[PDB]
């Protein structure tokens, strides 16, 4: 959690890589869907109980 | 000797500001022999350091920051430094007897008079390019903020006052008539009398205060306008007419007439009309909705009508400016009009211009009338709709007759400021035009050359370096590659034929003509960006034809410094040979010279101008064909006094006749913009194969 | 030591206004407490029993209470900001006064951007002080009135809140140090970036004269990427802290809801009492929420204070205040001076012994590496000799005031650095309120008036940079004028004619008798033609005096190295 | 020079802070006035019905 | 006005032939011609341009 | 304007009617400098200051 900035973290913000990468995606692409479906299934199993 | 100037110099030196005492004395000591408190404070503020003349007792001098100038009414000021209560002694820099000296308490009490000036410096003004426009009035409003807050308070209280009368009418109608309620009508009558008296008094006070403050703002604007106008380059005035600038300045009077009027008070009353809106919505939303829908109709009508009125007033102002220019030019040159008998042509031109001006004015009047009638139509339509709706809303209960008439009175009070604004629509548009045309003058590059160099006095060292000059960009060149160098105290003569270019050197030394190539240097300093007041104050130029101001003989001679003693004016007149005919006059001195010297002859004005140029003790004196309009006696007097005239000055004598420059230490012959020969009189005359010899033989 | 005890005297000096701010804060807390009581009264005695006149009374009282509370809060914020502005002004003045008094070895071992960033930390501190961070601390501290009222209402829920507070404290204690470490890393990267930017903008002429844009751009890209990564890490930690605070707030909110429902069900608590209790609990937590989103401000002001301490804890070459030693007569003498650049560097001077009298124009010559160039930096107390003493007018320079000595002595170097101001502002740098005639006379003495004459702007011409906009010879003449415009008792010419052509050097050498009038002048130059008209010429070899005397006294004998040097120069 | 510039900078910053505080207080005033109006109207609505 | 308008001030409707004749008689033809605008040069206010 | 990639440089320098000023209105430094330098040529340029 308190790890210093490494080269892996530094390369994500290198302007050359950002220039090459077109149509960029988020670092957490499917987490929102996972959490929303988890909320929906927890709600539906709470409603039946 | 002036002690305020020396004290200001010392105090500016302490606060790391460099000051030339002569420059400060030039622009802040108009009336000679004494700065004065107000001009001293203005001069101190000119150097970007804040000052304030304050009331301090002797016991409070231990807390003020030092150094501070002690202002004495006798004019013998001194600077107080390092107040010490250890021995009750005061260190003081004595302006007279320049060295500092320590004084005890007893004699400080004798010197001190309860007056002291506090001096401090704080950064400077950041550079900006603020073109003149309506945004110029924002800082003026900010400066006069206490008055405007007072005006807002009075306006809201007036709006509250106007709300009472409809309520009183309602209570009278609803209770006094119904219940036969005397002893209540009396209370309402007394309260109404008090309310109307107080609202009248408050409206008068608001108008008084607002008019006073707007008059002060207009005074500031006019002072700024004239200061800007006098600093414009001469090419600005050479391409315009007098009437154009005169009208552009009278637009300031138009703005003043606007500011001290009912327009802004009416606007303030208009913005404070929601207080009535709350009450009328309390009565009945059905009619307040009608009023709220009516307001956009007023806004749309005003927005539609304003641009056309502005265009018509642009045309009207163009007509007015051209008419003023024609009038000024025809009255100034009335002698030529009478002599040439060209009265019919002038009358025809005047008739055409007057007819056009009246047509434009009539068009503006018609448009304003139709706008006012359009606003009346909306007002009356809303009135009819409200009457119908109120009749229904009273027939079916839910509303009383007194409430209905109170609503009508409130609606009338809301709409009345709109009507009085519509009555002065032309004033609003004309003020917009006035601001634009005033900015037409206030937005122009001035040659004031703001800076912080403060160049010292001039030694008469003139130098031309590869000077090339054209009158206008497409004109043929007048001076090709002039290279000249004049040392201090060197009497010099420039000669040649007409068109050679000797006549433009006078206006090159002064920064009236800008060379196309090369630079003019005085004492090694390039004049291209120097202070014009620094240069032209120390250069005395006498032209072939000079003009005077209708003030007096003595006020024209000592115009540049009214502090000259009468003895110096008499001496200057004697040197020019003008004292003789001045003394024999009916009034002697103090004689009005008229418009550009009408009462004086043409050969007398030349001597007056020579004396005027001599009285100021210039460092460089230029005689640009001065003695060509005089007879033999006056010219002989001038040449005999030339030896006293030339003592301690760098004198340049440009003349057509070679006999004028015979005694010059160095003569320069010019031909078609080039210095072909130069030398002494005998050196140049002894060569028959030169131009000076040919010109001397031809004229002799 | 400047860490945090420096602000205690500033607080106590302004104690009479800070106590007033504290009292205003407690009155604001009372004003805030008033309103939930009005909601409880409305909910228990207006909605239940009857009446609308009591409702009107509550409304009319609440309106004025709210207006007064808003005005009082605004006034408290204004007064606190006004009081802290003076403290930050005092800190800034002290910081700059300390910075200017630091020794030159401090600046020679560091970069410009480091010091610039350490001084922008002052602006960071100023923004922290003149803000709404300490006011939130006051609001949080003065919330025990709410606790007393809540304990009057119900003890169980008040105990729940009282136990929730240590959760906030422990969460802050746990999540603070890592945020401080990340902000330390971010500040280090910011200082590096600022240093690179200043260095690249200052030397843009060499960057563009050469073609190294790609190298500079690559370095900038890497530095920017690292800095933004560090900033993102800091943002992530701040977000984690804020969400951790929100979790505790909502957990205790839910627990309070459950316990209050069970309480109201079992009597002994009305619904309006529960609503007022909930509003009081929210008003207690609101300062914590408002303080949890400015966490970076707290950690960054701590780090900025640490960096200001780093600047302010270094020793100063400040002053030697003893009897206010009088002016200097131009008497310089050296006694057994040996000097070493570093303690682990070869020795330059070994036993240089010298004595110069007042009004004596002395020339010092030699070859490269002879050590003659260090005498000018030894006379000013910049270089400290290994052992020995440098005496000026009989007084040791190691115990005298540095500013006094360096003010009495004027030095012109091989290359001189001006400021980005006008020519007259550079000539009169030591006295800007000085008369222009003196500046013109000094410029004419140095021959600088002639080349200024061909400048369109004149003496107002702004030197574009340290020396940009003027040539080398023009800069040398401007520096000579700046040195001469004062009245220095000692003048030093340290190859001050290398950049000049023959004409400018001749003009300067013709005025040398007006320049040397009444002053002790020391001339150091590679060429032997500059010290020809000196009262005494001195030859140095490897830090030792091998020859001295007049030029001819030395030129007569070919055995001397002076003759060999003159032959090579010719 | 540094003292003059620092004084000017601090004065400008204080003016900015003052206006920010004024704006925040105005928004708080609007919010609280709306809260009072809603409390009064809601009291009437709950006493009456609906 | 222009040179030709000033020369023909006493009768603004006059042809260029009489203007040329009068300018030759007065000896001003040459200088006016040497100008760029010729007889159409504006003299300025009160003939300040000449 | 040229987006094309010019080839490498041979040492042929040519000044064609060069006129130069430091500032928009400052005195002319170079009036009509015309020069031509061939590849591999050593050129010495001397003169007074200014
Ligand atoms: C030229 C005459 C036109 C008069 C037309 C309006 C007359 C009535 C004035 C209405 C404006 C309200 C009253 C003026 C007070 C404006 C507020 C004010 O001055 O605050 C000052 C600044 O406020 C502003 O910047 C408002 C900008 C507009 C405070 O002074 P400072 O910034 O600390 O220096
Ligand atoms: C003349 C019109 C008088 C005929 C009666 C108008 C009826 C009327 O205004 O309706 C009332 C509301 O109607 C409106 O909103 C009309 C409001 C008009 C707003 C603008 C009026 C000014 C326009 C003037 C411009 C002239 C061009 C209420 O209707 P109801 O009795 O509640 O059913």
């Amino acid at each position: 959690l308190d790890t210093p900035v490494r080269e892996k973290d530094e390369n994500e913000f290198l302007p050359a890589h950002l220039e090459l990468i077109e149509t960029p995606v988020s670092r957490r692409p499917r987490l929102v869907a996972y959490f929303i479906m988890g909320f929906l299934v927890i709600a539906v199993i709470l409603s039946v109980l | 000797i002036d002690y305020g100037l020396y004290a200001l110099e010392i105090l500016a030196q302490y606060h790391n500001v460099s000051v030339n005492p002569e420059e400060i004395k030039h622009r802040f000591d108009t009336d000679g022999t004494g700065l004065g408190l107000t001009s001293w404070l203005l001069a101190a503020k000119s150097l970007e350091l804040k000052v304030k003349q304050v009331k301090k007792t002797i016991d409070r001098l231990n807390f003020i920051s030092l150094p501070a100038l002690v202002w004495r009414e006798d004019g013998r000021h001194f600077i107080l430094t390092k107040v010490s209560k250890e021995a009750n002694r005061y260190l003081i820099f004595d302006l007279e007897q320049r060295n500092p000296r320590v004084l005890e308490q007893s004699e400080f009490e004798a010197l001190y008079q309860g007056h002291i000036i506090l001096i401090a410096s704080r950064s400077s003004v950041t550079g900006k390019l603020a073109k003149f426009d309506f945004t110029w009035f924002i800082p003026a409003i900010i400066k006069y903020r206490k008055i405007f807050i007072e005006t807002l308070v009075v306006s809201v209280f007036l709006q509250l006052f106007a709300l009472i009368t409809p309520l009183f009418f309602q209570v009278v109608m609803d209770k006094v008539l119904v219940h036969r309620g005397f002893s209540t009508l009396n209370v309402i009558t007394v309260a109404l009398s008090v309310v109307v008296v107080f609202e009248i008094i408050l409206s008068g006070l608001r108008t008084y205060i607002f008019a006073h403050s707007t008059s002060r703002i207009d005074v500031e604007l006019g002072a700024k306008l004239f200061r800007h106008l006098l600093a414009l380059p001469i090419s600005y005035f050479e391409s315009r007419r007098v009437g154009d600038t005169v009208a552009r300045v009278r637009e300031l009077d138009q703005i003043r007439n606007f500011l001290t009027g009912q327009a802004l008070t009416s606007v303030l009353d208009l913005l404070f009309s929601f207080i009535f809106f709350a009450v009328m919505w309390y009565y009945s939303p059905k009619l307040t909705l009608v009023i709220l829908f009516s307001l956009p109709c007023y806004a749309a009508w005003s927005v539609f009508i304003s641009p056309i009125l502005r265009r018509r007033l642009d045309d009207k102002f163009s007509r007015n400016a051209d008419n003023q220019s024609f009038l000024v030019e025809s009255v100034t040159a009335i002698n030529t009009i009478k002599a040439m008998a060209v009265s019919p042509q002038m009358t025809n031109i005047w008739d055409k211009q007057l007819a056009g001006y009246v047509a434009a004015g009539f068009k503006v009047t018609v448009l304003a009338t139709i706008g006012q009638q359009g606003i009346q139509l909306i007002q009356k339509t809303v009135m009819i709709i409200n009457l119908w709706l109120g009749a229904h809303l009273v027939i079916s209960g839910d509303l009383s007759i007194g409430q209905l008439i109170a609503f009508n009175m409130l609606a009338g009070q809301i709409v009345a400021p709109v009507i009085r604004l519509a009555q002065i629509w032309q004033d609003f548009q004309q003020v917009g035009i006035s601001v634009t045309r005033l900015g037409d003058v206030l937005n122009s590059p001035t040659e004031s050359y703001h800076g912080k160099l403060a160049l010292p006095e001039i030694n008469g060292n003139i130098t031309f370096r590869n000077i090339r000059f054209r009158y206008k960009p497409d004109s043929p060149v007048i001076l090709d590659n002039i290279n000249l160098s004049i040392k201090q105290g060197e009497v010099i003569g420039i000669v040649g034929r007409s068109g050679s270019g000797k006549s433009t050197l006078t206006k090159l030394i002064q920064r009236f003509y800008i060379p196309e190539n090369g630079q003019v240097l005085i004492d090694g300093h390039d004049l291209a960006l120097a202070d014009p007041n620094w240069l032209r104050r120390q250069v005395g130029v006498v032209l072939q034809d000079n003009v005077l101001l209708n003030r007096s003989i003595i006020d024209n001679i000592s115009l540049a410094n009214p502090g000259m003693s009468v003895e110096k004016v008499i001496y200057a007149a004697k040197l020019a040979g003008a004292h003789d005919f001045i003394s024999e006059l009916r009034e002697g001195y103090n004689t009005i010279v008229g418009e550009q010297g009408a009462g004086l002859s043409g050969g007398q004005r030349q001597r007056i101008a020579i004396a005027r140029a001599l009285v100021n003790n210039p460092k460089i004196l230029i005689f640009d064909e001065a003695t060509s309009a005089l007879d033999y006696e006056s010219e002989h007097i001038i040449m005999r006094n030339m030896h006293k005239i030339c003592k301690g000055r760098t004198v340049i004598i440009i003349a057509h006749r070679l006999s004028t420059v015979k005694n010059a230490d160095r003569i320069i012959v010019m031909e078609k913009g080039k210095i072909v020969e130069q030398g002494k009189h005998k050196e140049l005359l002894s060569e028959p194969e030169s131009l000076y010899s040919y010109l001397y033989q031809l004229q002799s």
